[PDB]
């Protein structure tokens, strides 16, 4: 769009990124900063430049837009931030939530990691038969 | 300043998405109901998958007097 | 004026695809396009139904006629309708099950003209059921119909070759 | 389970040992006592699709993961599209 | 590594376990690093992260090629000398049969060892020596016997140019990282030099020591080992010594001539190897160009230039690392070597450059389908290569914003295209054919698409062929018959023995082979296309240039998420290439026998291998093991206790090997360990294994152990088919 | 096929295969129902197989009978 | 006589598959080691290892030595 | 020449079933992929690494069985 042109992430053209599933469901999209303007590889294959503003590419789907990481953090750079656009708000708070860069602690949020019984002696396979009254759905 | 031509006439210029033909010809509500069982729609198509494929097949395979396979 | 339209990729963002070349957007062909349901749906699905279904109709002849399966027909009843009043057939509910992926369920009649339209989110569906229906109703009278002033044509034929 | 495999070990300790995995693993979450204190087996894991880049790196001494999750979004395939 | 690196040790390194990344092969025992070691050998990831030696490896490790075309040769030479058969058949050809090897009677063998010709026991040849040979322009056993140890001189010192370079202390980068010359030199003088120099070796000795040898003799009674010096008297029934024209240009006269060459075209009536008198002048009019072309320039400034709208910004500028590649500079080349092959494998059997082939049948389509397996073998490479390229080579991702990233820009798009184009041939490609069957064997003709029921008429002729044939009188010059003898027009009396080229006709079953070829080298090529461009970033992985080329699959995810890489889709373009060939060479000996060869006789009424069997019956798929594999190969399954009957022995391993394959391309991985450790166990009972972890095959490895097998199956499986129907009647 | 695939390359492939319609004109707006994918990884070990099979138990089922019929035997 | 001895021949092979596939199945969503031990269907799992092996045995014996004789034979 | 498919007839069911056995004998579990359940049969498939792994599911033993089911009953 051009009315609003609000841009920051330099490219020209592209067969690659967004296409017709990104209206009808989710967005996903990923924001950073940077020093003195500077040349990257990009998710999709193409490759542009830099230089600021909110430094705000938008991506198809969240895969693609955290691999400017796995390359761009070999590039410099405490920050990089990508969220999820919906189209109507939100829940899923992608990137921002508490703390960031996975790997240190303030909460303990989910996760668990045991099932019932533990790693141990599983040769025990499948007991009940599945029956709508003993602990078996998690 | 000659080829400074004031882009001999701007045009307005994007025409438009506006506005370059009229449209579609006054050919219409000639076929108002005009054939309307898929006119009538209104729950069909069962019928019309009885009826025409069985006169699409019924006449169409069975023949008085072969010119055979 | 410029290199190529104030030169861009897409109508504007280059995260989009479709990399507006020609063969794409160019004023040459896009209008050779929007009579029909390109850019703007006209009046309704209703009527572009025939001319659709008719134009599409006298096609599947001589493929048909031609290359029928004992193909260069000393039959009156070939030449034309023959049996490919079956395409059209096979085919005028191949669609109608396919608007059952179009439900949506209403009545506006606006093919009458308001205010310049836009049809705005025009894009994605914003074509229910009831639309569906009188497009795949102008395709049977348009397919089977459109298969006859082919065969009517008597047929004066060149070639060739 | 819906996305279930298990990675576990015992140190779960991450340095020099495993980080690999797009977006899933929001871990450290240091249980009461296990060496370089940082435990489980996962965070919030309705987000990403199905690696074993998983392990590939840093002890599950057992299995590793892979696939077994079957309800199978697409955001949890690359493709729903 | 660590090692002493220093400083401080001529004292090589013999022992001390590994090398090669760097938790290394890790004093920790295994079995999987001997398959590493082997494989990616040569590779450079590892070496060093610096170019620098690696071009100083590949320009001495290479030589060690030459030297071996060199080793090999001589042995071929030595071969087509004492173990004769080339004196005894020359004298005497049309009759002979060729040999060069020969068993010695140990075991079984003998059986392998018979008849051949000028008297003698031994295994036939279908390798054309004997037929470079004809140029002899001196002919005797023992001398062949020099040619021979002039190959082995040339080795031994061009391949202690090879010591001469990487463990000598070496060049360095300017000397390749300034290509500023190279192909001036190169396209100049040898491309040049050789053609020049083989125009003086060409009509100076060969054609005169075969212009009267084309007649009778019995060698010595012509060519002796010198004669051919300043004696320009002999030289005189050949014509002049210039009479009076010192070098070339024009205050000349002919009342009565023109040099040699006088242009031919057609055959000889008595050799039809085409004629010789022409051969000189070709390669004259090659090498000055070479002569002159070899003579540019010195880069940029040309490729620095034509740029345009759509077109190329990068073009400009199409890579610095030109000069800082290899893995690029390959890639293109194998596309070129390997394409440059196969239009050989034409212009030889519609046009032979030897004397005595096509009557020699046997002897110049083996060459075919060699010639024919390397212009391919050597594409589907040039396609790895630059998926090698498309990864890893450079160091950043300074090459920026071209011709490539322009490519790239549109990928999801240029084999958008080209998918489509496959599934509308293949439907107007194969199962075309198959109407046939299924309404042939429902039988209706009226409406098959045969080369008469639907609507063509005795008539192929106006297109191209017509006007080939027949060009001798444009701008043309001339010389009686054309330039290739298989086109329309004109001439029929070709070889007194057999056969050779005549028209060749087309039409339907010829139309639609030919379009199979389309369908066939389309879908190759769309996995190749797609596999190279798609090579280190995707939406089902982009996180995925992040190993290396290879990579087994990425992991269970995604769906499936297994093949992708590109190794593997220069895994499954093979797959496809074997198949592309597989079904050219399928084409050629079914047209080239079903017409052409056969034979004269009085009236020369023609009589093929096969009366045009081809005809209505190739076109339905089945007359491709009616009239093919179940006609032919009654040759193979006949041949048992014979002397050649080490093909129809072959025939059935190989035709093994193949059928061991798909074990290897068709089976799961941790299958095997699961299996090697049931093994592993029964072993520790007696006390019998641990030491060197014995382990399954490296998931990528185990698909190297299919396909290599696959086609050295698959394949020398007709290289016996073939050899075994043209031996014998043919 | 199904045998030396393997749903990696399928998948892909289909990734720009459908980028086509979703870009280009009479054939837009007209959505699949279901999104299109290659086989899963297991189906395929199945499918080639389910399909090695009849093949070739279709083969024998007509070779010896087209040859035990004629004979000689 | 020839078309019937077969079509019990196949299916037969591939049944014996399927039986050997639904006693694989016993093992994992059925099954109970605490249930069935030292008892004689453990045992059987337990002393596996051996199993497949004096069965590999056969084959790699009865591999090569058809093989010779049928290549030496040819 | 009975002596011979005879006994290639016997290379046929004992490969065939080292396979099953093996397929069965650890739909369970094993070394490489020791906690292999809840699930058992088919989960085609698992990661790379480890040292790679494979067609080892009990289904994918039997899915490579059925080949020999097709070459002995062959
Ligand atoms: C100009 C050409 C040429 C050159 C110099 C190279 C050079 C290279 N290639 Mg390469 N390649 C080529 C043509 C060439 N290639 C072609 C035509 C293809 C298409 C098939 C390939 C496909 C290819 C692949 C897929 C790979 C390479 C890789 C490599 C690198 C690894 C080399 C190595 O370890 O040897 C490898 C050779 C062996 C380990 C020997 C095994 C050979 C077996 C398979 C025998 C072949 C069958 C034969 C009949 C057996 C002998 C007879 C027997 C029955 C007695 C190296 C830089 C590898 C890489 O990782 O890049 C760094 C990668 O593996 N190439
Ligand atoms: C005689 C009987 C017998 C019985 C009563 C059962 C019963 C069962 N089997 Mg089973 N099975 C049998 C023989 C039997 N099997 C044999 C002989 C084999 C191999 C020899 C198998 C291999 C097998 C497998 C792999 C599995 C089962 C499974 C099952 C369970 C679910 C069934 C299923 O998945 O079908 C649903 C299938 C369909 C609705 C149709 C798709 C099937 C495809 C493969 C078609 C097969 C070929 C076909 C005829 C070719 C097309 C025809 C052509 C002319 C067009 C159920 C407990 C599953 C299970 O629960 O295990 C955990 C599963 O894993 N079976
Ligand atoms: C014709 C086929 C080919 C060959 C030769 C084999 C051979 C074998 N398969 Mg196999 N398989 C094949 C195709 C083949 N398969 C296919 C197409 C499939 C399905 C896709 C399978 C699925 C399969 C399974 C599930 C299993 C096997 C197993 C086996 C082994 C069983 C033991 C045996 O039979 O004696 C031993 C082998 C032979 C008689 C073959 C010859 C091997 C020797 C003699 C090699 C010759 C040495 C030679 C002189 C040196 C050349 C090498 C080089 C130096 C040039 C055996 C190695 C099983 C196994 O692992 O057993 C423990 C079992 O796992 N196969
Ligand atoms: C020989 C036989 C048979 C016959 C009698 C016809 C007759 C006709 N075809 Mg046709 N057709 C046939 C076989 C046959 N077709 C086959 C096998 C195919 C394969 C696709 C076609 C594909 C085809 C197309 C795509 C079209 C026709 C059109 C037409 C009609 C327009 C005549 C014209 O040139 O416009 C006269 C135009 C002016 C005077 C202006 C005409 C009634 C159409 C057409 O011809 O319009 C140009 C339409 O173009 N045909
Ligand atoms: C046409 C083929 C050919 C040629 C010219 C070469 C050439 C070379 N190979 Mg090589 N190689 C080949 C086929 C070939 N290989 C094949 C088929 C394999 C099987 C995978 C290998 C596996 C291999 C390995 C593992 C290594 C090499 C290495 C080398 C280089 C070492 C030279 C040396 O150290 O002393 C020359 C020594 C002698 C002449 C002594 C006599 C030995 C006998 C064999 C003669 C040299 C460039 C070494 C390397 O990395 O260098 C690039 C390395 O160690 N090769
Ligand atoms: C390109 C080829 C290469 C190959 C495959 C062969 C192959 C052969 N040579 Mg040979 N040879 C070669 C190069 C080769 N040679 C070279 C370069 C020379 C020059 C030394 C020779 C000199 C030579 C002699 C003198 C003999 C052979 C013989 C043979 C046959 C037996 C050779 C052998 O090693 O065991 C056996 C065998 C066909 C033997 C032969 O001629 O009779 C069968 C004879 O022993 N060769
Ligand atoms: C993309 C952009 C730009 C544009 C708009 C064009 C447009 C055109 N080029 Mg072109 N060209 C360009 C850049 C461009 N070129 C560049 C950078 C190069 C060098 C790389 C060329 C090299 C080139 C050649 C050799 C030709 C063209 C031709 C053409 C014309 C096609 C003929 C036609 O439609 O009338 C025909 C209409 C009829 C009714 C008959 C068309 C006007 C062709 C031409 O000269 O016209 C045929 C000719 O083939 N171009
Ligand atoms: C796996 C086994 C099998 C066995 C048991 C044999 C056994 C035999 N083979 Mg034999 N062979 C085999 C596979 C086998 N072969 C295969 C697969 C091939 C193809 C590569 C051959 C190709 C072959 C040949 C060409 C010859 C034999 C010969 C022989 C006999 C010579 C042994 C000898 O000289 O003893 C003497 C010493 C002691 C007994 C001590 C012996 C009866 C030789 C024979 O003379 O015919 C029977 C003959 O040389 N074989
Ligand atoms: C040194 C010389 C030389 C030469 C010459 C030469 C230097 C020549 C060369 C040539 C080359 C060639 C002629 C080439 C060849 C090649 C070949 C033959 C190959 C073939 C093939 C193919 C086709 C492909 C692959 C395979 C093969 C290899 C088979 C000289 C020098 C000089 C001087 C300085 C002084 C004075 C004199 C002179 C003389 C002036
Ligand atoms: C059984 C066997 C074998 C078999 C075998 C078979 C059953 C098969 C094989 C095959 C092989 C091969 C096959 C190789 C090769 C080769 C070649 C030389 C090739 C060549 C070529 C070329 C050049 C290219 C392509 C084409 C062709 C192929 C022709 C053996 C066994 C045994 C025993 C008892 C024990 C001990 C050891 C032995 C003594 C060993
Ligand atoms: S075993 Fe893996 S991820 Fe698990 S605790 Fe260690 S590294 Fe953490
Ligand atoms: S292993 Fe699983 S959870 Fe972990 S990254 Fe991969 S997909 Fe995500
Ligand atoms: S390797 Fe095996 S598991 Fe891994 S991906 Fe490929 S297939 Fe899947």
């Amino acid at each position: 769009e051009l009315d609003p042109n609000t841009p920051s992430p330099i490219f020209a053209g592209s067969t690659g990124g967004l296409l017709r599933k990104a209206q009808v469901e989710e967005f996903y999209v990923i924001t950073w900063e940077s020093p003195k303007e500077q040349i990257f590889e990009m998710p999709t294959g193409g490759a542009a430049i830099m230089r600021e503003g909110p430094n705000l590419l938008k991506l198809a789907r969240k895969e693609q837009c955290l691999a400017l990481g796995t390359r761009l953090r070999s590039k410099y750079k405490i920050k990089y931030q990508f969220y999820r656009v919906f189209p109507s708000g939100e829940v899923q708070y992608l990137h921002p939530k508490d703390g960031v860069y996975p790997e240190k602690v303030n909460p303990g949020r989910q996760g668990v990691g045991l099932n019932m019984r533990s790693i141990g002696k599983n040769v025990s396979p499948i007991e009940v038969k599945f029956t709508g009254k003993q602990p078996y759905d998690l | 300043d000659l080829e400074d031509i004031a882009n001999t006439t701007g045009q307005w210029d994007v025409y438009g998405s506006d506005a370059p033909s009229p449209y579609n010809s006054l050919q219409s509500k000639f076929f108002e109901t005009f054939a309307a069982p898929f006119t009538k729609r209104g729950l069909l198509l069962k019928f019309l998958i009885l009826g025409g494929g069985s006169l699409l097949t019924y006449v169409s395979a069975n023949a008085p007097q072969d010119v055979l396979p | 004026k410029p290199t190529y339209q104030v030169i861009q990729p897409l109508n504007g963002d280059p995260f989009i695809g479709g990399l507006e070349t020609p063969v794409t957007s160019s004023p040459l062909i896009a209008w050779y396009l929007s009579n029909l349901p390109a850019y703007r749906t006209a009046v309704n699905p209703l009527l572009r139904g025939v001319e659709v279904g008719l134009a599409h109709g006298f096609l599947l002849v001589g493929p048909f006629v031609k290359a029928g399966p004992l193909r260069n027909t000393e039959y009156a009843g070939a030449a034309g309708s023959l049996a490919a009043a079956g395409l059209v057939v096979i085919l005028s509910m191949c669609l109608t099950m396919y608007g059952i992926a179009s439900f949506k369920e209403g009545e506006p009649s606006i093919a009458p003209a308001l205010t310049l339209t836009g049809r705005k989110k025009q894009p994605d569906q914003l074509q229910s059921a009831d639309g569906w229906a009188k497009f795949t109703g102008g395709f049977f009278f348009g397919g089977v119909s459109g298969v006859t002033w082919a065969c009517f044509l008597m047929y004066v034929l060149d070639l060739p070759y | 389970m819906s996305h279930s495999v298990k990675i576990y070990d015992t140190c779960i300790g991450c340095t020099q040992c495993v980080r690999a995995c797009p977006t899933d693993v929001l871990e450290m979450i240091p249980w009461g006592g296990c060496k370089a204190k940082q435990i489980a087996s996962a965070p919030r894991t309705e987000d990403c699709v199905g690696c074993k880049r998983c392990e590939s790196a840093c002890p599950t001494d057992f299995l590793s993961v892979r696939v077994y999750l079957w309800h199978e979004t697409t955001r949890s395939m690359g493709l729903a599209y | 590594l660590v090692d002493r690196d220093p400083i401080k040790t001529s004292f090589e390194q013999w022992a001390k376990p590994g090398h090669f990344s760097r938790t290394i092969a890790k004093g920790p025992d295994t079995t999987t690093w001997i398959w590493n070691l082997h494989a990616d050998a040569h590779d450079f990831d590892s070496h060093t992260s610096d170019l620098e030696e690696i071009s100083r490896k590949v320009f001495s490790a290479h030589f060690g090629q030459l030297s071996i075309i060199f080793l090999w040769l001589s042995g071929m030479y030595f071969h087509g000398a004492r173990f004769s058969n080339y004196e005894a058949w020359l004298n005497d050809p049309t009759h002979i049969g060729p040999s060069a090897q020969v068993v010695w009677p140990i075991v079984g063998q003998e059986i392998l060892n018979g008849d051949v010709g000028g008297g003698f026991r031994g295994i036939q040849i279908t390798s054309g020596f004997f037929q470079i040979w004809r140029a002899s322009g001196i002919t005797s056993e023992l001398q062949l016997y020099c040619t021979a140890i002039g190959a082995l001189v040339f080795a031994g010192l061009m391949l202690f140019a090879g010591w001469f370079h990487y463990h000598k202390a070496a060049p360095k980068l300017a000397w390749f990282q300034d290509v500023e010359s190279m192909l001036n030199h190169h396209l100049a003088g040898l491309l040049g030099l050789g053609s020049l120099s083989w125009a003086r070796h060409q009509v100076h000795v060969s054609l005169p020591i075969n212009q009267f040898l084309n007649a009778g003799v019995d060698p010595k009674e012509i060519p002796l080992p010198h004669e051919f010096i300043l004696n320009r008297d002999l030289l005189a029934q050949l014509y002049p010594s210039f009479a009076e024209g010192a070098t070339p240009f024009f205050t000349l006269n002919w009342s009565k001539y023109a040099d040699f060459l006088t242009f031919r075209g057609g055959l000889d009536p008595l050799t039809g190897g085409l004629w010789l008198t022409d051969i000189a002048h070709h390669h004259l009019a090659i090498a000055i160009l070479f002569l002159i072309a070899g003579h540019m320039y010195r880069i940029k400034d040309i490729l620095e230039a034509h740029k345009g709208p759509f077109t190329g910004q990068g073009h400009k500028g199409l890579y610095e690392i030109l000069t800082t590649s290899w893995h690029a500079q390959l890639s293109i080349n194998l596309a070129m070597l390997g394409s440059l092959t196969i239009v050989v494998a034409q212009h030889m059997y519609s046009m032979p450059p030897y004397p005595y082939l096509a009557t020699d049948y046997a002897t110049q389509l083996s060459l075919f389908t060699h010639h024919m397996w390397i212009g391919g073998f050597l594409i589907v490479g040039a396609a790895a290569h630059a998926a090698i390229f498309m990864v890893r080579d450079y160091d950043p991702t300074t090459r920026y914003n071209d011709l490539l990233d322009r490519v790239l820009r549109h990928r999801d798009a240029i084999i958008s295209h080209l998918n489509w184009v496959c599934i509308f041939l293949g439907f107007h490609s194969f199962g075309l054919y198959i109407h046939n069957d299924t309404m042939s064997a429902l039988g209706r003709p009226q409406d098959m698409f045969s080369d008469t029921a639907i609507q063509l008429q005795p008539v192929f002729a106006q297109w191209i062929q017509n006007t080939h044939a027949l060009a001798p009188g444009t701008t043309a010059p001339g010389a009686t018959a054309s330039t290739s003898l298989t086109w329309g027009g004109g001439d029929l009396v070709a070889v007194g023995n057999k056969v050779a080229l005549l028209p060749i006709p087309l039409g339907t079953a010829d139309f639609l082979v030919h379009h199979i070829h389309a369908f066939t080298i389309h879908v190759t090529v769309l996995i190749l296309l797609k596999g190279v461009l798609f090579a280190r970033s995707s939406r089902l992985i982009p996180d995925k240039a992040n190993l290396g080329f290879r990579f087994p699959c990425d992991g269970p995810g995604r769906g499936g998420t297994c093949q992708v890489s590109a190794w593997d889709h220069v895994f499954l373009g093979l797959f496809w290439m074997y198949n592309s060939i597989s079904v050219v060479i399928f084409h050629f000996s079914w047209k080239m026998q079903s017409d052409v060869w056969g034979t004269i006789n009085d009236q020369g009424v023609v009589t093929h291998i096969t009366a045009g069997n081809f005809a209505q019956s190739s076109i339905t798929i089945n007359g491709w093991l009616r009239d093919f594999l179940w006609a032919q190969a009654s040759q193979v399954i006949q041949s048992y206790g014979s002397s050649l009957s080490a093909y129809g022995l072959f025939f059935l391993g190989a035709h093994f090997v193949w059928a061991f394959s798909l074990m290897f391309l068709f089976s799961g991985r941790g299958y095997w360990q699961e299996l090697i450790e049931s093994i592993v166990w029964a072993h520790n009972k007696l006390k019998v294994a641990p030491a060197t972890q014995p382990r399954a095959l490296s998931i990528v490895q185990g698909r190297a152990v299919g396909v290599t097998h696959y086609l050295l199956g698959g394949i020398a499986t007709t290289w016996a088919f073939f050899l075994a129907r043209i031996i014998a009647v043919g | 096929m199904f045998l030396i695939s393997w749903r990696g390359y399928w998948q892909e492939l289909i990734e720009t295969l459908a980028w086509a319609h979703e870009r280009t004109p009479l054939a837009n707006l007209i959505r699949w129902r279901d999104k299109p994918v290659a086989l899963s990884i297991v189906q395929a070990r199945l499918v080639g197989l389910v399909h090695f099979s009849v093949g070739y138990i279709f083969t024998y089922a007509a070779f010896l009978i087209a040859s035990t019929s004629g004979k000689f035997g | 006589q020839a078309a019937l001895y077969t079509h019990h021949q196949y299916i037969a092979g591939f049944i014996m598959t399927g039986a050997f596939a639904h006693g694989p199945i016993f093992f994992i969503r059925d099954y109970n080691p605490e249930q069935n031990a030292d008892n004689v269907l453990a045992r059987m799992l337990e002393h596996k290892e051996a199993i497949i092996s004096h069965l590999s045995w056969a084959s790699l014996f009865l591999g090569f030595h058809t093989l010779g004789l049928y290549v030496h034979n040819d | 020449g009975d002596f011979l498919v005879h006994h290639a007839i016997a290379l046929g069911l004992h490969t065939t079933t080292l396979i099953l056995v093996k397929g069965a004998l650890d739909a369970r579990g094993s070394k490489l992929m020791p906690d292999k359940k809840d699930f058992g049969y088919s989960f085609p498939c698992d990661g790379p690494g480890r040292g790679g792994t494979c067609d080892i599911s009990a289904w994918d033993d039997f899915y490579l069985a059925v080949f020999w089911m097709l070459n002995t009953i062959g």
